[PDB]
Formats: structure tokens, C-alpha cells, sequence
């Protein structure tokens, strides 16, 4: 259940990362057994980026890609993956070109806290078109909507079972919603441009996230309401959601103007309040998989795998999806496991 | 390893067209597919596996065409109707069965 403001509330007034690149598959390989084959990178900026997954020195055709996220850092991050039979002569690798790349890298394969967040990502293309425009919400570490500009639907798009049960009543709000938010990133990308005294050529990154946190009696913990341009902080709400963190001159006026409208108390309110209640109800529809705990299958590299949530503590190689909602981990150098899903 | 020897670069007025050429060298049953880029980053242009599946950047598709003769490991690049903005230098390059890239010392294109 996304944020409900009008038009004129959330509207401005006023270093590049290259990616982290896995390759693995989601479950242990068996020659003859179908698996599926994942390319995970993370860490970039900006977020155009090109992956392909090749067997046997040649691109692999019906490969699809999880939707558009980022960190708390604002990097990007993106899974890969397609589904593949391994047999013994195949061989498989990862290729991503980026902007911080002299030539495209292959990477070759080697064979009870809760929480809701919507991140939102708006990339001017001058010239192409209107800026493309990525929405997804979160329950913990599980995507439940999404939403693509240039997707056929142009509606909120179901990600997980239990948020299919929504009548056409939801999914009109959450449509409504989201193209209103949209609506705002595209102004404030050409606000942001001339406050800046940018060229119009040139593409530009716009970042929103909210979200709230509850703790395991499902009470409020803790809201977030962030905002950047290209990667940078650019304006958010403290954690006491009454006062605002502004990083430059640019994002100061943009500060004055909206503690004058008392912005602040209108987030603040679907932050303590709607955000949590309809976190309840999602932690209620989806208990059989959001209120499950899943212990890491272990097997100097430490392995962990097919464990949920992804919270865990074990060279350390990020933490990765497996493309089945569930994660997976190891360590390089005795190993320490901490799981909550482990006695 | 392996040696790519590119050729068909220089320049050309804008409408003309242009041929690059890509040899690969060693046994036929080291390179899988071959294909280009054209200068930081450098982006795809057009690609060609084995059997001859093919790609294309989305600024030069309706434009380029690549085709390959597989009896000699060899590829071309048929540019037409070239801009300025195709302007670059052009890296030929190849993959392995392994999928062990190789790229060439490239050759530069330039559109008056």
C-alpha cells in the first residue's frame, strides 16, 4: 500500500560504481537435472547496464531479469537468470558491460523483525522518450508489486502469491498511486536539471525510497523517506519523521518550502500508521511465506545456502538471491554460522 | 592465442557505406562467436554466433548487417547509410567455446 499525496507535495524546488558480478546456480548442479543459471550484480551506478548470459561462447536467448532495486548506499542491483539443463561438456559464463567498464567483464561459472519498503527509480532519456520508471515494493526480502513504464500493463503488477488474492479495488488504488509517483520523478528530473544548470542531453538518475519497520509484536520500530540525484543524498527525513536532512544549497530551499507546507506530518502519518497496518495485513496473507524461517543447508570456504531471511553472519562474497526466495552465502579464509532460522 | 585481423576501416562520406572484415586465427574449433564493438566503454554493434544467430545494437539495427563464413572463421560487417555519429574506432572480438574473450587492436571509422 503505497503513499496517497496530492501532486504538489512531494515536488522539488530548488560518482560512478562499477558492478559486483556472481554467477552461480540456484541449486547444486547435477548433470541432467534442470536448475537455473543466475547472474547477480550489485553495486552500480548508474543503473543502465547490459548482462548477458553465454554458454558455450555464444548469448543464451530467453534470459529474464529480476525488476530494477537498490541499496541504503542507492547502488543498483539486478539478478539475471534463465533456466538450463547442465551437462558435462557445457560451459557458462556472465558478460556485463556498464558505463565504468573499458570492455565488457565475463565471469565465468564455477561448477522475528519485519519491514515494508517501496523503492522507485526514474532515469531521464533525452531524446528516447519519457524517463523510464521502476517501482517495487518489499515485505522483508521478498518483492510482492512492481511496476515498468515501459511495460505492456501499464498497471501494479503482482510478485508474490499472496498479494494476488487483491480485488480490482487495490489494484486501481496501487495503479493510481504509482502513476502519480511517477508523475513526480519526472518533474523533479527536469526541476533538478536546470537547478543544477545541466544540459538536456544529458541522462540523470531520480531515487525515491519509504517504508516503515515494525518489531516481532508487528508495533511500530522505525520510517524512512529518502531521496537522491544521481546517487548523491539529496533531501530525507530524520528518523524522528518531524525534521528534514538537506545535503546541499539546492536541497535546502527544497527543505524551507516543505516544512512550510508541514510535509512532514503527512508522511509521518502513513509512515506510523497506514504503512504499518497494511504491513499487518500482508504479514497475515502471506504468513506460509513471509512468517517462514528456513535453515542455511551447510556444506577454507564456508558455505551457506538456501536459508530465508537473508540476514545471516559467516573473503566474505555478498549475500545472494537463488531466484526461489531464498539466499545464499559463503566465506573464504574455524567458520561462525549465525542464522535466526538455527537452534 | 588466437589473432584477429581486422581490415575495411577509413573514411567515408555520410549515406556511404563501409565493410569491415574479421579473421580469426588457430583451429576453427576455437572461436565461437564473433562480432564488434565501437568505442570509456565501448558498445555491442553487431554479433554473430557459429550457427548464426545474430545481434544488433539498437543504433545501428535496419543499418548494419553481419555475416560470417564459417569454412574460414571470418565475419563482415556491412555499415550502411553512415552518420557521423558512427564515428569510433571499431573493436573486432571473439569468444571461445570456453567463452575466453579475444579482442582486436580495432580500426578506426570516420564519417565526414
Amino acid at each position: 500500500y503505497m503513499l496517497d499525496l496530492q501532486p504538489e507535495t512531494t515536488d522539488l524546488y530548488c560518482i560512478q560504481r562499477t558492478p559486483k558480478i556472481q554467477v552461480y546456480s540456484r541449486h547444486p548442479a547435477e548433470n541432467g537435472k534442470s536448475n537455473f543459471l543466475n547472474c547477480y550484480v550489485s553495486g552500480f551506478h548508474p543503473s543502465d547496464i547490459e548482462v548477458d548470459l553465454l554458454k558455450n561462447g555464444e548469448r543464451i536467448e530467453k534470459v529474464e531479469h529480476s525488476d530494477l532495486s537498490f541499496s541504503k548506499d542507492w547502488s543498483f542491483y539486478l539478478l539475471y537468470y534463465t533456466e538450463f539443463t547442465p551437462t558435462e561438456k557445457d560451459e557458462y559464463a556472465c558478460r556485463v558491460n556498464h558505463v565504468t567498464l573499458s570492455q565488457p567483464k565475463i565471469v565465468k561459472w564455477d561448477r522475528g523483525s519485519h519491514s515494508m519498503r517501496y523503492f522507485f527509480t526514474s532515469v531521464s532519456r533525452p531524446g528516447r522518450g519519457e524517463p523510464r520508471f521502476i517501482a517495487v515494493g518489499y515485505v522483508d526480502d521478498t518483492q510482492f508489486v512492481r511496476f515498468d513504464s515501459d511495460a505492456a500493463s501499464q498497471r501494479m503488477e503482482p510478485r508474490a502469491p499472496w498479494i494476488e488474492q487483491e480485488g480490482p479495488e487495490y489494484w486501481d488504488g496501487e495503479t493510481r498511486k504509482v502513476k502519480a509517483h511517477s508523475q513526480t520523478l519526472r518533474v523533479d528530473l527536469g526541476t533538478l536539471r536546470g537547478c543544477y544548470n545541466q544540459s538536456e542531453a544529458g541522462s540523470h538518475t531520480v531515487q525515491r525510497m519509504y517504508g516503515c519497520d515494525v518489531g516481532s509484536d508487528w508495533r511500530f520500530l522505525r520510517g524512512y523517506h529518502q531521496y537522491a540525484y544521481d546517487g548523491k543524498d539529496y533531501i530525507a527525513l530524520k528518523e524522528d519523521l518531524r525534521s528534514w536532512t538537506a545535503a546541499d544549497m539546492a536541497a535546502q530551499t527544497t527543505k524551507h518550502k516543505w516544512e512550510a507546507a508541514h510535509v512532514a506530518e503527512q508522511l509521518r502519518a502513513y509512515l506510523e500508521g497506514t504503512c504499518v497496518e497494511w504491513l499487518r495485513r500482508y504479514l497475515e496473507n502471506g504468513k506460509e511465506t513471509l512468517q517462514r524461517t528456513d535453515a542455511p543447508k551447510t556444506h577454507l570456504r564456508c558455505w551457506a545456502l538456501s536459508f530465508y531471511p537473508a540476514e545471516i553472519t559467516l573473503e566474505l562474497v555478498e549475500t545472494r538471491p537463488a531466484g526461489d526466495g531464498t539466499f545464499q552465502k559463503w566465506a573464504a579464509v574455524t567458520c561462525h554460522v549465525q542464522h535466526e532460522g538455527l537452534p | 592465442e588466437v589473432k584477429l585481423v581486422e581490415s575495411g576501416g577509413g573514411l567515408v562520406q555520410p549515406g556511404g557505406s563501409l565493410r569491415l572484415s574479421c579473421a580469426a586465427s588457430g583451429s576453427i574449433f576455437s572461436i565461437n562467436t564473433m562480432g564488434w564493438y565501437r568505442q570509456k566503454q565501448r558498445d555491442l554493434v553487431a554479433d554473430i554466433s557459429s550457427g548464426g544467430s545474430t545481434k544488433y545494437g539498437d543504433s545501428v539495427k535496419g543499418r548494419f548487417t553481419i555475416s560470417r563464413d564459417n569454412t574460414k572463421n571470418t565475419v563482415y560487417l556491412q555499415m550502411n547509410s553512415l552518420k557521423p555519429e558512427d564515428t569510433a574506432v571499431y573493436y573486432c572480438y571473439g569468444l571461445s567455446y570456453s567463452n575466453d574473450d579475444y579482442w582486436g587492436q580495432g580500426t578506426q571509422v570516420t564519417v565526414s
